[PDB]
RNA sequence: GGGCAGUUUGACUGGGGCGGUCGCCUCCUAAAAGGUAACGGAGGCGCCCAAAGGUCCCCUCAGGCGGGACGGAAAUCCGCCGGAGAGCGCAAGGGUAGAAGGGGGCCUGACUGCGAGGCCUGCAAGCCGAGCAGGGGCGAAAGCCGGGCCUAGUGAACCGGUGGU
RNA sequence: ACCGGAGCGCUGUCUCGGCGAGGGACCCGGUGAAAUUGAACUGGCCGUGAAGAUGCGGCCUACCCGUGGCAGGACGAAAAGA
RNA sequence: GUAAGAGGAGGUAUAGGGAGCGACGCUUGCCCGGUGCCGGAAGGUCAAGGGGAGGGGUGCAAGCCCCGAACCGAAGCCCCGG
RNA sequence: GGCGUGCCUAUUGAAGCAUGAGCCGGCGACUCACGGUCGUGGGCGAGCUUAAGCCGUUGAGGCGGAGGCGUAGGGAAACCGAG
RNA sequence: AGCCAUGGGGGAAUCUGGGCGGACCACCGCCUAAGGCUAAGUACUCCGGGUGACCGAUAGCGCACCAGUACCGUGAGGGAAA
RNA sequence: AACCUGGGGAACUGAAACAUCUCAGUACCCAGAGGAGAGGAAAGAGAAAUCGACUCCCUGAGUAGCGGCGAGCGAAAGGGGA
């Protein structure tokens, strides 16, 4: 029966409806302490692809 | 061996507690360029039916488009779109009176 | 290793952080040094906890 | 089959080469950003419209034409001269 | 609480047990970029500093001969010879005195919002960072400050904890 | 009806085996299996080959086919190696 | 055997269950440090429970609901000993 | 008389002294159900297409717009809006 | 962490009574509990007939002809051929 | 024989281990009920001063939720009809 779209990279991914899969970045939780600042406004946001094709389709049903 | 490239992090803030989702007015962002497609009136039934609008609350006139002495009926008007009717339009919230 | 525990120099001003770390082993108490936070410019900036 | 004693070392381990060396020669266009050179000490030395960051490594400032410097009574410097 | 029920019991390897090991950095093996295998070579690291950061003013080694109470192949000073073999936290490699070394005054840029563009590489991370806007230190000023001469001082994501919007 | 060691009488266990005996086999007569089975028109030396050949090669004895008998090879059958 | 009951046993500690060596004739040494077994009205921690100082949300208020201290608690392991 | 080391499988690699196989007749293995997804044949056009079902049928079709698809995305969100 | 259901223990009232609006208190709505009967459209194939871009004695149901007979094993049960 | 409501309730597997979980309250054991049953007239349903027993088909929608937030599991209102 209708396959079942990923919950979880569903409840923790984006992709520009236009088709380009971009995420959100890590290495940002248990630092920041010797860390500066340039790590801190870089740990923003992220962004990927080419893989993210195939992740583009787990997405799936919704595409979202 | 690892995981997905699930290394990726979560933040989907509220991902819904459990009692359900917020029932809450959602919307209808529309453009101007669909009511200068047509001259007279958009009211709901109209637009519903035909148009775009599809049972769905309220409906947001904005975007860019044409301006045309016309009746326009919505519930939520963009300060963009406000001002094509200043050209030529009308202005109609929340219907009741 | 600790006896130089590191901290979160919090600001006054109800918030806004930059973080660093002590030395006890030093005759280092607290320290107000004088850094930026996210908001404003170079104010204050003293020590809490770890 | 009898085997008489043996041994062992501690000489296994390996540090991991990273990439080395100058990335751009005289010629190429650096378009402020294009690092050129990975370098340990000063094997070449900034001069104009170059840079050097911390990792003793030489790179771009203006939209530039490398070129190169010998200098011996101060060593060997690579400088970048665009457009003027 | 082994009387019974249920699973776990890594990988390693000149066929297996044992030891040893799984990450990073140094340089050989690397055949003049890269780069590369071996129970092939020799080694170091899971820390550090409110000054060991910072701007400006200043001085420059090791050692070599001669000379000196104690010392005395080494204390230290002096005279001269000495262009980096001194020192540059801890491994080396490399670089360095036309400083990155050694002393001092005023501070405190181990800033905020970014981010051009490259190195690297499957990814994921790691990496150098013009220049911009706020504001601040130093220096008359030119100009410097998004940590320390550098190559290790590391841990994706959930699960939570505190302060806060 | 348990494992060593030694002496006595006795014996085909041995030296060294010979004869005979009935029954299998061998010839005729009635009937008639099996595992294995790619096919074979299937000999040997010296080398060849993923290391061990009738078959490749530089080369061997020998008309065609059979019967009794011995057991070396077909990496021999029993197994999808204890 | 979940039990009901059953066996044990219409037996009674010269009995019935377990372990250990396996006639009889001679014999049995060192240690409670561990562990188990034993024995213990001090002491420690500690489950639910009792409890209520403080405390929150809320309603004008009477109030309803939750967080919840001090102190009390055994079996157990530690503790004293055999 | 010149030339010639079976087949399949397996293998860095077979005449292999690795194996399957005596011979033959026949049976016997890459489909479909949902959805996605790229390319394709067409009706359509900022539009598309109905589902259960109902009407009819005796291999006879039409009707039924609930709904999914499509025009706005961007912030997780409130929401701002070709920003 | 709601509502339903319930094994123990504590144990109401009879309409400002009760339960719910997702912990809970305030405001507003919903509905009257702890006893009961209900056709219709649902679901299926021992079975009647009817049909098929279903098969033709290795196929088809296991069973086309006396198939749940032979025969396997005490047994549960296996399972032909033709 | 199937369909049916309750009374108990598996393991293999997936997670490339594996206990939470899943497989599924699914196979399987009991019992009973009938062409039907089961169910069933509102302490309902849920946001508007909305509808109004039950079972069925559809969309709602893999949505809303659930989880070493892994595998994976996964509904109800509304509306279109019986």
């Amino acid at each position: 029966p209708k396959m079942k779209t990923h919950k979880g990279a569903k409840k923790r991914v984006k992709i520009t409806a236009s088709g380009k899969v971009v995420a959100m970045k890590t290495g940002k939780r248990h630092l920041n302490w010797q860390k500066s600042g340039k790590e801190i406004r870089q740990k923003g946001r992220k962004f990927v692809l080419a893989k993210p094709e195939a992740e583009r389709i787990k997405l799936l049903l919704p595409y979202e | 061996g690892r995981s997905t490239t699930l290394m990726r992090l979560p933040k989907r803030g509220m991902q819904g507690q459990v009692p359900g989702e917020i029932k809450r007015p959602r919307y209808q962002g529309v453009n101007l360029k669909d009511l200068a497609r047509f001259e007279g009136e958009v009211t709901p039934e109209l637009l519903v039916r035909a148009g775009l609008l599809k049972k769905g609350y309220r409906l947001k006139i904005l975007g860019e488009g044409e301006a045309k002495p016309l009746k326009v009926v919505a519930h939520a008007f963009s300060k963009s779109a406000l001002e094509k009717l200043k050209a030529a339009g009308g202005e109609p919230v929340l219907l009741e009176a | 290793v600790r006896i130089k525990l590191l901290l979160e120099c919090t600001e006054c001003k109800r918030r806004n952080y930059a973080t660093e770390k002590n030395k006890r082993n030093t005759p280092n108490k607290l320290e107000l040094r004088k850094y930026c936070p996210w908001c404003r410019k170079h104010t204050v900036h003293r020590e809490v906890k770890i | 089959a009898h085997k008489k004693g043996l041994g062992s070392t501690r000489n296994g381990r390996d540090s991991q080469a990273k990439r080395l060396g100058v990335k751009r020669y005289e010629g190429q266009v650096v378009r402020a950003g294009n690092i050129l050179v990975r370098q340990r000490g000063t094997r070449f030395k900034p001069g104009k419209n170059v840079g050097m960051g911390r990792d003793f490594t030489l790179f771009a400032l203006v939209d530039g034409v490398v070129e190169f410097q010998d200098r011996g009574r101060l060593g060997r410097y690579v400088h970048v001269r665009p457009l003027a």
